[PDB]
């Protein structure tokens, strides 16, 4: 080859992948239908294997191969805006769904938002805490990156687990608001847009707390150099995207929507 | 657009049976539940 | 070896050819689907004695045709085989990513088939609205199937619409501009971004019905403060643009075949094309609710849509105008694939005008959920789509293959198809003006003569299918292996030759500024 | 820690034909293992659901 | 500069935190359930949850989720 | 405060093979557009290969849309077939 | 891997009826699925 | 109701359905006038041995094929337009009638003064007395005065249904939880046949709709023999 | 009174609060007049109005969950 792109070794990884997607599927149908949760377990370790796999070869591929020219960085650049792009409309159709719901509350509500016998959370106590620290954890994920751009290990490392403890922090805090909250998943469509926004939100953090855990492994076992660290860059936007879906469930749901 | 000659030509008889084995495997199975639809 | 080559695929030819076959079985589902329909409705009474299975094949039949018949065929297909080709790329941006997209597909399917074999099926119509699909008048397993058929098939496209957009961004000659594409690479870039936009909308959408199915949600249930109605503002966001995500590489592969058999280097007026193309994708964004004008919206948001929806007619013209322009002074080869390019010309044109009519808010009040609308889309979507993909089917089989079809037998096939699908779907107008209603297993009297002459009609593009798999045959029977190309000089796919190597283009083309 | 990425860029450009999911050694070639059984048994044991669920 | 960005993290980011934690800290306490009303909106069941009996919701608190029948 | 690896110390494969020769000013991987001589048969464009032909692609006049594709063989210099353009293969 | 008419495909063209036998196969059991699937809902 | 071999439109029932006939034809001109000179075109171009395949200038002509498809919209839109405005305009109704969707059969209440309601199901049609309609009949029509301004107000008791009469111009979505306004003024007395318009299950073809037109005098009294 | 008139409040095709509000006004009014043991003929008008628009197993639905304590409106 005279071009600069990378031609991927055949894998198995995308068969295990779409395999994995029918197991989780099929699970979940006789989760809901046949009171069995075998299928579902068996599709979440397939894929959760398949993620593990697939990762670690592309990280074969690029810190231990070198085939991540400028050409093919470039490439991922374009792929992870698109993939938040496709996350961002994802969101818009809950938020969508709320607006509709809260602008027009229909005579079952009460004719009003937020329904009779609703008592939404006060915005101000633990909902506020959270926005302090998703906006702090980008705060501390830049100085990670500057770290990292500059070339200083101690920081890079000391920066990213501050980020981390706060998305773990986010996530502590939510699981006990869930807990707290004295209305539920089937308290109407307050409940419905509630829970299936902010579960969603929930579990993006989850996924971004683990890329950048999957950062920071990388960088104690030095992987990352002060000009190519794509994965770090990556984890780093999608951790912005699920700081600002936050900033907009806060103003909609939480404040708005109160 | 030009092209050799077939490699392994099929003749008429031989597209006529390409042709029956084709229809057939439409038809057949098909019209197997169509008959039988009165008995379901 | 076979495992390592056509299970870890991570080769674009290759992918696309595994997108061809599953396409070309999908087809012969629809078409069987398709035929109990016309079957159910080809004499007055019942058939099957069970509107439910009825239901149950009408949604199946459109599921069919569209997520496995023909996106994986115009995008799967022809998109992963020719788009490199025609850039002068090595791949696509993520070979590895690009098989998952295709081996998500077999799985989706399975979960649609697995809906229609237990309990009664998903008899909702493709557009799956609740309250009829929600857990009281679909209860069990048969909905949460067709969602999940629907979340692996909209995971498929999403990763593949990152996979195009990358691709035709990051991996043209460093010389070539984006003016400098081919209009197929354009058609599917622009597909491509509708798929990332809209997918995800249906995405949430289809969740909201499962949890509204499964976790005692109420997005869609009026006892909970939900809406119907909600549901169908969201199926339709995503499925307004679904419709020109169906045609776009249809319109794409029309253009190179149009300018290859007039004997043309270029398509008239390129840059008209792309604008074109741009226009029908964003305007594509912002007209859905006329899939709603008998749901009790307000008089401005009705007229607001009407007038939207006729703008398309501006851009598609330049379109229609620019293939008949391609075709004045050519030196035209009356090829099979011609022929399949300039039967989509005229029946495209027709449904798209039948469009128009639809778009009028006030007649479409009347023509609303009537075989007027079955007849618009078998028009402007069914043989659209259906007479593209034949065109480039006949058009880039040489290549694909190394062997050449009969185009005698080709020609006869076009013949047949294009009389089947007129009488097939022409009497659908109809039967829609005089009021008969879609979805529908049987039919006032008066509407007998033409749901007759329309099932007759079923069955001689039935023949046309049959045909096309001997012809088919016939060609890997007789191995007669392409020499020569016409055109090579403006058909950058066809110059590594007929099948072209499994590694092309690793020296890449040169190209100066 | 020390950085032992030379050590790792050696062994993955070690010229032995296997393709990068094995290249790390025999540890690969078990999880690829458990990763397809558990795949393709998976699919055989959904079939078989499939087959139950079909009738009442 | 990270040195810029450090100053940002400690120096108004995570003073902010602990003020907000503060704040919350303040504010925490079991406030009193409402009575109970079986509003035909609230407490939906159109189908069995896939869990314990089927009519506990995922995060199910006694002290403030009633069931459709009223607090346990 | 260091500890982080430079491309320098640390970038292999293709990537680092692409590093060395654009410190050089090479570009044996065809990141760059090659610039047109006057493409006359005195001055012809030279076309680098590691084969005996490669395509080009010759956009005849700036901002056409269509693109002249052909094989350039080893040998004597040829013409683009729309604008007559001489380019010549140095393998 | 084989490169080459009739070698860039997923089954053989090395015999013209062996190749209609897995054609019909195919095709044949893709539009039969559907007859089939009326034929079980019907029978419950 | 339609007639065997019917090519067009259920003949008007209602000034608006006039309205929207005369709206079809002058819109029907047109997409055969399009139709008829893309088949046309494609002919002349395909006619020629003579040839031109040197690169052709596209601006001057996409002028024309821009302003004179925008000029034949405008010619559609203006009385599109007019239609739809006119529909809506304030008419005063003398009568209000509900409609709720079931599956499968439309109840009917009329409640302005007395608590007036029922079901109206399709005769089977091993049920139809000789001269009846398969598919259409119903057991209790909607009796309603000819020459005067009815508010329907329709919704559903289930799943979407959706009322409609074709000779009336009526399509009015049935949707659970929404009450949905039309208005209906039928020109002559008869029998107006109308079908369930929206996917609601098994039996979507098989829930008809029978307007009874009569005059005002016949309506008060069959109004008071349903109570 | 033959029907409701047109009301400026709802010109739309969804009349859903039309029959709404008016349920609401006639119960209000019906509470306001017993209370002080006014008149309840006062409250008529919205009693016809909503008599008119409102599907008979909406208002029995509306009225069962008065009785019950779980009507969701503010009477
Ligand atoms: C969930 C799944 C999500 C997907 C995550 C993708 C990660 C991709 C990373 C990857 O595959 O690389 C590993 C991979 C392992 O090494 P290698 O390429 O296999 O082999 C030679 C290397 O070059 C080695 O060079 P090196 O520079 O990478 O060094 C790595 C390793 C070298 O060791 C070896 O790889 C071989 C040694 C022989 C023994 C093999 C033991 C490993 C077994 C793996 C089991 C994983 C299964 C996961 C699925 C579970 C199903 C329930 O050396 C060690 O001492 C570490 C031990 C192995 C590291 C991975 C351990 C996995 C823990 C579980 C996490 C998955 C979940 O190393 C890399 O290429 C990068 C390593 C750094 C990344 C590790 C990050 C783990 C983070 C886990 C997240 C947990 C989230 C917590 C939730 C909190 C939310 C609020
Ligand atoms: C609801 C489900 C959704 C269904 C979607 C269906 C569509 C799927 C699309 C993908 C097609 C399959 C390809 C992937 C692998 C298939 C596995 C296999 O054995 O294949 C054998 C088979 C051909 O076998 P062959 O001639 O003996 O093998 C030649 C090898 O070179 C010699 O290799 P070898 O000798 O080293 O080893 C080969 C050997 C064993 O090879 C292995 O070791 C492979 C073992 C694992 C294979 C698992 C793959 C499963 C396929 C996915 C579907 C699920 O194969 C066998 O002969 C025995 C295995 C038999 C397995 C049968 C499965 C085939 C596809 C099933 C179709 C749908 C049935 C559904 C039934 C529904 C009824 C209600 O490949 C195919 O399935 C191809 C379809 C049959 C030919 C149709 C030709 C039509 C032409 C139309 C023209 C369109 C293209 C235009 C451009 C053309 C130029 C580029
Ligand atoms: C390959 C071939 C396969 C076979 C194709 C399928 C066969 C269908 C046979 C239809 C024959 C109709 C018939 O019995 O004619 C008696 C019929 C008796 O005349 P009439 O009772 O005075 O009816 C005049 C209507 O009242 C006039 O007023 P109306 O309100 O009754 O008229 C509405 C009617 C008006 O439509 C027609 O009159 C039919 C036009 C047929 C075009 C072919 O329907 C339409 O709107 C049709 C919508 C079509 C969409 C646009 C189609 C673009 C056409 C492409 C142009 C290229 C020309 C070649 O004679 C005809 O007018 C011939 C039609
Ligand atoms: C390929 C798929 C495809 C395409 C491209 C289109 C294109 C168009 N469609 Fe169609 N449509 C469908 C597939 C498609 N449609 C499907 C599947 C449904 C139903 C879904 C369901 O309910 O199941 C549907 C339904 C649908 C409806 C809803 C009807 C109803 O349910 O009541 C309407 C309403 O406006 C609409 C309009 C249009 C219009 C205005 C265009 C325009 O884009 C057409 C533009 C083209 C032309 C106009 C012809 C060429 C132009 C000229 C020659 C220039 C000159 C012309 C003029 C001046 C007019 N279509
Ligand atoms: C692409 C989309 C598509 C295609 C191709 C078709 C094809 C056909 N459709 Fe339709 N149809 C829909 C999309 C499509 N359909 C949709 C969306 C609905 C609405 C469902 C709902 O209401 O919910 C519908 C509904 C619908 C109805 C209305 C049902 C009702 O309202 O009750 C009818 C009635 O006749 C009909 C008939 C047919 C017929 C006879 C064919 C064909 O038989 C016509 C001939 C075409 C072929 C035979 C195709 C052959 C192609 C291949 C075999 C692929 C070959 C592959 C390669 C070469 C690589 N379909
Ligand atoms: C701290 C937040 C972290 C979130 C993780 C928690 C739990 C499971 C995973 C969540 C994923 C996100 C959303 C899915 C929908 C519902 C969960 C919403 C969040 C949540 O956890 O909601 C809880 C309900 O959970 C329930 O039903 C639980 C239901 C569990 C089953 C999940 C169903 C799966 C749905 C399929 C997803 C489809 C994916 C589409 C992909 C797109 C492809 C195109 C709320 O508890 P409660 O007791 O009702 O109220 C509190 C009262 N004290
Ligand atoms: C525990 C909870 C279970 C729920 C399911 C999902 C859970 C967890 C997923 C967590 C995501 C982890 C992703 C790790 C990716 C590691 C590989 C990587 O980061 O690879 C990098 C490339 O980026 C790349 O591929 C970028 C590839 C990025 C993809 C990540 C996108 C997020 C995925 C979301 C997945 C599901 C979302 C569904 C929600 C609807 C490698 O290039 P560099 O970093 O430049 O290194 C090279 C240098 O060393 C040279 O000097
Ligand atoms: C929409 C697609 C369908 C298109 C129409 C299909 C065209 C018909 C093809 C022939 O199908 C066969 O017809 C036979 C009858 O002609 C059937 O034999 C049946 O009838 C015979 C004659 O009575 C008996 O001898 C057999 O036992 C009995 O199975 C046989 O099963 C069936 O396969
Ligand atoms: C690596 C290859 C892939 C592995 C495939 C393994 C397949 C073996 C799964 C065992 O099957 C299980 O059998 C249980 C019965 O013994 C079922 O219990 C469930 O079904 C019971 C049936 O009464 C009920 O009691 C409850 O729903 C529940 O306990 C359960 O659903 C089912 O999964
Ligand atoms: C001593 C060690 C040096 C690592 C190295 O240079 O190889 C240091 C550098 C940065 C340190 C980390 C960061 O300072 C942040 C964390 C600080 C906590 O007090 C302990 C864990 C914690 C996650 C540290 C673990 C470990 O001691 C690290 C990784
Ligand atoms: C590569 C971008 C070219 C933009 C041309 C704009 C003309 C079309 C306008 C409508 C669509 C714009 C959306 C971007
Ligand atoms: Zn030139």
């Amino acid at each position: 080859q005279t071009h600069a792109y990378h031609m991927v070794n055949p894998s198995p990884w995308p068969l295990t992948g779409a395999l994995s997607a029918l197991l989780m599927t099929s699970g979940l149908t006789m989760w809901f239908h046949f009171n069995s949760m075998t299928l579902l377990m068996i599709g979440l370790t397939t894929n959760m294997l398949t993620m593990y796999q697939w990762w670690r070869d592309v990280i074969r591929e690029s810190t231990f191969q070198g085939h991540h020219t400028p050409a093919v960085q470039k490439g991922l650049r374009y792929g992870m805006i698109l993939f938040i792009i496709s996350e961002v409309l994802f969101f818009t159709g809950f938020f969508w769904a709320f607006y509709h719901s809260s602008l027009a509350p229909t005579p079952e509500l009460g004719g009003c938002w937020p329904p009779t016998g609703i008592h939404p959370l006060n915005p101000l106590e633990v909902p506020l805490l959270n926005t302090s620290v998703l906006l702090a954890s980008g705060v501390s994920i830049t100085w990670a990156h500057h770290s990292l751009m500059e070339g200083d290990r101690k920081h890079m490392l000391q920066a990213l687990f501050i980020t981390i403890t706060l998305g773990v922090y986010f996530t502590l805090l939510q699981a006990s608001e869930y807990y707290e909250a004295p209305f539920t998943i089937s308290d109407g469509v307050y409940g419905s847009t509630f829970f299936v926004a902010t579960g969603f939100h929930g579990l993006h953090v989850i996924i971004g707390s683990t890329f950048l855990i999957v950062c920071f492994f990388r960088q104690l076992k030095f992987h990352f150099t002060s000009n190519h660290h794509f994965g770090f860059e990556a984890a780093a936007w999608y951790w912005h995207f699920v700081d600002v879906v936050w900033l907009f469930l806060y103003v909609s749901i939480y404040w708005w929507g109160s | 657009i030009t092209a050799k000659p077939a490699k392994t030509p099929t003749s008429p008889k031989e597209q006529a049976i390409g042709l029956s084995v084709t229809f057939l495997s439409f038809l057949l199975p098909a019209g197997w539940v169509l008959y039988h639809l009165d008995n379901y | 070896m076979f495992i390592n080559r056509w299970l870890f695929s991570t080769n674009h030819k290759d992918i696309g050819t595994l997108y061809l076959l599953f396409g070309a079985w999908a087809g012969m589902v629809g078409t069987a689907l398709s035929l109990l329909i016309r079957a159910e409705l080809g004499q007055p009474g019942t058939l099957l004695g069970d509107d439910q299975i009825y239901n149950v094949v009408v949604t199946a039949h459109a599921f069919v045709m569209i997520f496995f018949m023909v996106m994986p065929i115009m995008i799967g297909g022809f998109g992963n085989w020719l788009v490199p080709l025609m850039i002068g790329a090595p791949d696509m941006a993520f070979p590895r990513m690009n098989n998952m997209s295709f081996w998500l597909l077999p799985p989706s399917f399975l979960l649609l088939l697995a809906s229609s074999m237990v309990e009664a099926g998903a008899g909702t119509g493709w557009t799956v609205y609740p309250p009829l699909a929600g857990n009281l008048a679909h209860a069990g397993a048969s909905v949460d199937l067709t969602i999940f058929s629907l979340h692996l098939a909209g995971v498929s496209s999403i990763l593949g619409a990152i996979n195009f957009i990358t691709t035709i961004i990051n991996m043209k000659p460093p010389a070539m501009s984006q003016y400098q594409t081919p209009l197929f690479v354009w058609s599917v870039m622009i597909t491509a971004v509708l798929l990332l936009l809209s997918l995800p909308v249906l995405a949430a959408g289809i969740t909201m019905l499962l949890t509204d199915r499964n976790l005692n949600t109420t997005f869609f249930d009026p006892a909970g403060g939900g809406d119907p109605i909600l549901y169908q503002h969201l199926f339709w966001f995503f499925g307004h643009p679904e419709v020109y995500i169906l045609i776009l590489p249809g319109f794409g592969m029309i253009s190179h075949i149009v300018t290859y058999y007039s004997g043309k280097k270029e398509p008239f007026g390129y840059m008209g094309m792309v604008w074109a193309m741009m226009s029908i994708g964003f305007l594509g964004f912002i007209v859905w609710a006329h899939h709603m004008f008998t749901v009790g919206m307000d008089v401005d948001t009705r007229a607001y849509f009407t007038s939207a929806t006729m703008i398309i007619a501006i851009p598609t013209g330049v379109k229609v105008f620019s293939w008949l322009a391609t075709l004045h002074g050519g030196n035209i080869k009356w090829s099979p694939a011609m022929m399949w390019a300039l039967g989509f010309i005229f029946l495209f044109t027709v449904g798209g005008l039948t469009g128009i009519v639809l778009a009028n808010s006030s007649l479409d009040i009347v023509l609303h959920d009537t075989y007027y609308v079955v007849a618009h889309f078998h028009y402007v979507l069914s043989m659209g789509a259906v007479f593209a993909i034949m065109g480039g089917f006949v058009h880039w089989f040489p290549l694909f293959s190394g062997y050449t079809l009969n185009d005698t037998w080709a020609k006869i096939h076009f013949a047949i198809m294009f009389v089947g699908v007129n009488m097939t779907f022409f009497p659908q107008h109809f039967l829609g003006l005089s009021g008969m209603p879609r979805r529908y297993s049987d039919y006032p009297d008066a509407y007998t003569m033409w749901n007759t002459i329309s099932s007759m009609g079923s069955f001689i593009s039935l023949t046309a299918v049959m045909l096309m798999v001997f012809i088919i045959w016939e060609a890997f029977a007789s191995k007669r292996e392409v020499l020569t190309v016409d055109l090579t000089t403006t058909n950058l796919e066809w110059l590594n030759g007929c099948p072209p190597p499994y590694h092309t283009f690793e020296e890449p083309t040169y190209v100066n500024l | 820690f020390e950085n032992r990425v030379a050590e790792k860029q050696k062994l993955f450009q070690e010229d032995n034909g296997l393709p990068v999911h094995l290249k790390g050694g025999a540890t690969d070639n078990i999880l690829y293992r458990v990763t397809m059984t558990l795949c393709l048994g998976g699919t055989l044991y959904s079939l078989y659901c499939l087959g139950w669920a079909s009738f009442p | 500069g990270a040195r810029t960005w450090r100053f940002l993290t400690f120096g108004l980011a995570l003073p902010s935190v602990a003020l907000c934690t503060l704040n919350s800290w303040l504010h925490s306490g079991h406030r009193e359930r409402p009575a109970f009303i079986p509003y035909h909106h609230l407490r939906i069941r159109t189908k069995p949850f896939s869990w314990g009996d089927g009519n506990h919701t995922f995060f199910h608190n006694p002290r403030v989720n009633p069931l459709p029948t009223g607090y346990e | 405060g260091g500890g982080v690896p430079t491309d320098e110390e640390q970038a292999t494969g293709l990537e680092r093979e692409v590093m060395l020769a654009a410190r050089k000013g090479q570009d044996p991987y065809n990141i760059l557009a090659p610039k047109a001589t006057s493409g006359t048969k005195e001055d012809p464009n030279l076309v680098p290969s590691i084969t005996n032909k490669r395509i080009v692609g010759c956009i005849c006049e700036e901002d056409n849309s269509t693109v002249i594709w052909f094989w350039l063989h080893k040998g004597e210099a040829q013409r683009c077939p729309s604008c007559g353009t001489h380019y010549k293969l140095v393998p | 891997y084989e490169e080459g008419p009739g070698k860039n495909i997923p089954f053989s063209v090395e015999n013209k009826w062996r190749l209609l036998a897995m054609m019909t196969l195919f095709f044949g059991s893709g539009f039969a699925a559907p007859f089939f699937i009326v034929r079980h809902q019907l029978l419950k | 109701m339609a007639y065997p071999m019917q090519l067009g439109f259920q003949d008007a029932t209602s000034p608006i359905m006039e309205e929207l006939l005369h709206f079809h034809d002058h819109t029907l001109m047109i997409v055969f006038l399009i139709s008829s000179l893309v088949l046309y075109i494609i002919s002349l171009m395909l006619t020629t041995k003579l040839t031109h395949t040197s690169t052709m200038d596209a601006q001057e002509v996409e002028t024309i094929w821009t302003i004179l498809p925008a000029i034949i919209l405008i010619l559609i839109a203006l009385p599109s337009l007019r239609i739809l405005y006119m529909m809506d305009e304030i008419n005063n109704p003398s009568l209000t009638v509900k409609t709720m969707g079931h599956q499968w059969y439309w109840s009917y209440e009329y409640t302005d003064y007395e608590d007036l309601s029922f079901d109206s199901y399709m005769i089977p049609t091993s049920e139809l007395k000789p001269g009846e309609l398969r598919l259409l009949e119903v057991d209790n029509r909607v009796v309603l005065p000819m020459e005067m301004t009815i508010r329907m107000l329709v919704s559903s008791e289930d799943v979407l249904h959706s009322w409609a009469v074709p000779s009336l111009g009526l399509k009015t979505d049935a949707i659970p939880g929404r009450l949905n306004q039309t208005t209906l003024m039928s020109s002559r007395p008869g029998l107006y046949y109308g079908q369930c318009s929206e996917i609601c299950g098994s039996n979507h073809s098989f829930m008809p709709i029978v307007l009874e037109l009569v005059p005002l005098k016949y309506f008060e009294k069959w109004s008071a023999s349903m109570l | 009174y033959q029907t409701a008139p047109f009301d400026s409040r709802f010109p739309n095709q969804n009349q859903t609060r039309n029959c709404w509000q008016n349920y609401l006004d006639f119960h209000r009014c019906e509470k306001a007049m017993t209370a002080k043991g006014g008149d309840v003929s006062v409250c008529e008008w919205y009693r016809r109005v909503y008599k008119s628009l409102c599907p008979i197993s909406w208002v029995s639905t509306w009225d069962d969950r008065r009785a019950e304590g779980t009507f969701p409106g503010k009477i």
